[PDB]
């Protein structure tokens, strides 16, 4: 029933995150123990909500979720560890696709399209941080090749800007 | 000798009024004066 | 007599306009006077003023003198330091203890 | 005055004088008056401040009053309190006007700032 | 007089006879100790108003002037209907002050 | 000792939780009441109203309100719209610049009509403009710290705010409903929150809100939910007596 909040917006008050968890279900208790003398959230937060099933269906739609602009991670309570993706589909999201390869590690990176500003369209390519190297090696060796959503997938370790 | 065009001479709730407000700056001066974090004044005076 | 509070207020006063605006000092209390005001500062609360015990050097001085010029406390005590008040108390306080 | 026929009859003219010029003015001379600092004074202000309002209607004088609830100290913030009790009593039945401008005062009186507001 | 927790009202049954008023209490009323909008006049107790007790002010006892009323406040409360509303007790400060003065002078 | 006949008396808390209809009512010292049958049934009467909670704390009352300080009182809207608080300010700050020797002066040669307000405006303010503030229903009575409860049991998402949405970067205002939270996205991706059959979403498990549009551009509402029939997932995603009062005025 327990829920970290992650990236937990420096002023998105207990009000914003247990406003969101009622919201979307039984919000029982919402808790930024925070920085016992700045005051400021922790940075990482607890939060119970009764259910299991509320709980798991939040932390899928708490991802991303902009708090102070800021996507707010909801989940389970930069060394270069991202994933450049060819091959991709146009069809795709972001939340959706953290969805689909976060599996392997958590979006440290929400899944950025590599597409042109003239059209709107993808171009096939992206780029994504996971959380780990090894995750990194995990994703890309269950995803390289394989059959993405409209076209099969190749993603490899990051090349850096 | 006095000078024209004056008012009185304040009578005793002036006059003490006038010393209260004097007492209190005097205070809020040495409370600077020791950089006192924990004094706080509210809403009643 | 004088409170902690009139004690207090002295003090911050005297602090911020010095030791010859008594006139002004006594406008700042009620109930007090110029003479009183002065009177307090001088005797008790100048900093100054040491209130410790007698260094046995102090009390043999204090019998000496006292013997010396007797009854003359005000010409006794800068003497020795301490207020004329003090010095009478104390010397009082030996003789009795010693009898 | 030590004695309360006199005061009595000076807050009845306070009442006379406001009806010949207007409210204002006195008015604003007497929330003055609420800061000083014996009682009796005071509490014959607290007076004073009613009957101006029930001779020269009270939509007039209470919005100052309600202001003047406003500034940081006991004495005044007890002056208006008081000045409404003797308002209320003297305007009657005409109350039903100004009972909801005036209750978001008292609740916030009532949540304290002292006993004597809560009085 | 809703001032002086130390005093008693007679509090025995009304009658006939008016009720009056010294001069110092002139104005007032007699519970709620107000000095507006008066209503109703005041009934006193026979045995409150017999001899020497006639025409005196039922809260001074002084020399009674005018008749004394209840303001509206105590009129629809009903704070009128208790019988003979008069002091029958000095205090502690009629003579409190009176032998503070005979000191003085 | 006859007091512990009476505390043999005194029945144990489960004792009384079973007999009563209500155990819900019954507290902690309820048993020591001389009759505890009684005081159970009539704090299970309707529309009755608890004792204070303070009755037993240590500390008095808003003593404890003690510490913290507060804003000045905050006057009602259709009293600031007559502008007596600037004229006031303007006088304090005057006066306050003022020394004795000037205070005594004007006692003696008065600025008479130095400043003005006109009626008509008071009136306007009283008689024409007054509203009826939020009161409190029977029974809430007030304890120390009630102020500082933002609010609970809004169990709806349907709710939106203006801090919220604006710290979620929404808006707010009347295009709120046309203003879709970071939430509807991950809605329409997975169902809603498994708390919340019972929530439907704006713009991914209802219609969309009056001029909304679906869509996947900057501001827009997706490619609505639907089976591979083509029935909607939660709800319908694209929006498939006389009430008169009786005896009021003209
Ligand atoms: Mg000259
Ligand atoms: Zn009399
Ligand atoms: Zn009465
Ligand atoms: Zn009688």
């Amino acid at each position: 029933a327990t829920v970290y909040v992650g990236g937990l917006d420096e002023k998105v008050s207990e009000p914003l995150l247990w406003e969101l968890f009622l919201q979307a279900g039984p919000v029982v208790n919402t808790h930024m123990p925070k920085d016992r003398v700045t005051g400021q959230h922790q940075g990482y937060g607890f939060v119970e909500f009764l259910s299991e099933e509320d709980a798991d269906y939040a932390i899928k739609i708490m991802n991303m979720i902009k708090l102070y602009g800021k996507p707010i991670r909801v989940n389970k309570a930069d060394v270069g560890a991202n994933i450049f993706i060819g091959n991709l589909d146009p069809e795709i999201d972001e939340k959706l696709l953290y969805d689909t390869f976060s599996a392997f590690g958590v979006i440290l990176q929400t899944p950025k399209i590599m597409r042109d500003p003239d059209t709107g369209n993808s171009k096939g390519y992206a780029f994504i941080n996971f959380a780990s190297f090894d995750a990194s090696d995990a994703a890309i060796e269950a995803m390289n090749g394989q059959y993405l959503c409209n076209r099969p997938i190749t993603v490899s370790y990051a090349f850096k800007k | 000798g006095g000078k024209t065009g004056s008012g009185g001479v304040a009578s005793s709730s002036e006059s003490n009024r006038d010393r209260r407000e004097r007492l209190r700056q005097l205070a809020l001066e040495t409370i600077d004066i020791n950089k006192d974090p924990y004094f706080m004044k509210n809403h009643l005076g | 007599v004088w409170r902690n509070t009139e004690d207090e207020i002295l003090k911050a006063a005297v602090m911020k306009y010095g030791k010859n605006q008594w006139s002004r000092i006594a406008s700042l209390l009620h109930r007090k006077s110029a003479k009183q005001c002065k009177a307090r500062w001088y005797e008790w609360l100048d900093p100054s003023i040491k209130k410790t015990e007698w260094s046995r050097e102090e009390e043999e001085k204090l019998l000496h003198l006292a013997k010396l010029m007797p009854t003359q406390w005000r010409t006794i005590a800068p003497i020795i330091g301490r207020t004329a008040a003090q010095c009478l108390e104390h010397y009082e306080f030996l003789l009795d203890k010693a009898a | 005055a030590h004695k309360k026929a006199i005061r009595r009859a000076t807050v009845n003219t306070f009442g006379y004088i406001a009806k010949a010029i207007g409210p204002h003015d006195v008015l604003a001379t007497l929330l003055n008056n609420l800061k000083v600092q014996e009682r009796q004074n005071r509490v014959c202000t607290t007076v004073a401040i009613a009957i101006v309002a029930e001779t020269c209607s009270p939509f007039t004088v209470l919005p100052a009053l309600m202001n003047e609830y406003r500034v940081p100290e006991l004495n005044v913030q007890n002056g208006v309190l008081k000045s409404l009790s003797f308002l209320f009593e003297y305007i009657g039945e005409m109350g039903k006007d100004y009972i909801y401008a005036v209750t978001p005062l008292l609740e916030d009186a009532l949540m304290d700032r002292d006993l004597v507001h809560r009085q | 007089a809703k001032h002086h927790p130390d005093l008693i009202f007679c509090r025995k049954q009304a009658g006939v006879a008016i009720g009056r008023l010294c001069e110092k209490c002139d104005g007032k009323c007699v519970i709620c100790d107000s000095y507006v909008r008066p209503c109703t006049l005041v009934r006193i107790c026979d045995e409150c108003n017999y001899g020497s007790y006639q025409g005196r002010c039922v809260i001074c006892g002084g020399p009674g002037v005018s008749d004394a009323y209840y303001c509206k406040e105590c009129t629809i409360q009903e704070k009128d209907r208790d019988g003979c509303p008069k002091i029958v007790n000095l205090g502690s400060s009629k003579t409190d002050l009176f032998y503070e003065r005979k000191k003085y002078g | 000792s006859k007091k512990k006949l009476r505390r043999m008396n005194r029945f144990t808390v489960a004792e009384l939780k079973q007999l009563v209809a209500r155990p819900d009512v019954v507290e902690m010292h309820d048993v020591t009441a001389q009759d505890p049958k009684l005081l159970v049934h009539l704090k299970a009467t309707r529309n009755s109203v608890p004792v204070p909670r303070h009755w037993c704390f240590k500390r008095k009352y808003l003593q404890g309100k003690r510490g913290i300080e507060k804003p000045p009182f905050e006057l009602p809207d259709f009293i600031k719209r007559t502008g007596i608080q600037e004229m006031r300010e303007a006088l304090q700050e005057k006066e306050e610049q003022k020394t004795m020797k000037s205070k005594m002066r004007e006692k003696v040669r008065p600025k008479m009509g130095k400043i003005d307000i006109d009626y008509q405006k008071l009136h306007d303010a009283f008689f024409k403009w007054q509203t009826k503030p939020k009161l409190t229903i029977h029974g809430d009575l007030y304890y120390e710290g009630k102020e500082f409860e933002t609010r609970l049991k809004e169990k709806k998402p349907g709710d939106l705010s203006d801090e919220l949405r604006i710290s979620l970067g929404m808006p707010v205002g009347p295009n709120a409903h046309k203003v879709p939270p970071p939430w509807l996205i991950a809605m329409q991706r997975y169902g809603p929150p498994p708390s919340y059959p019972n929530l439907k979403i704006p713009g991914l498990n209802s219609p969309i809100p009056e001029s909304c549009s679906f869509g996947y551009h900057a501001g827009g509402w997706g490619k609505p939910p639907v089976d591979e029939t083509g029935k909607p997932l939660y709800g319908d995603v694209f929006g498939t007596i006389d009430r008169t009062p009786w005896g009021e005025l003209e």
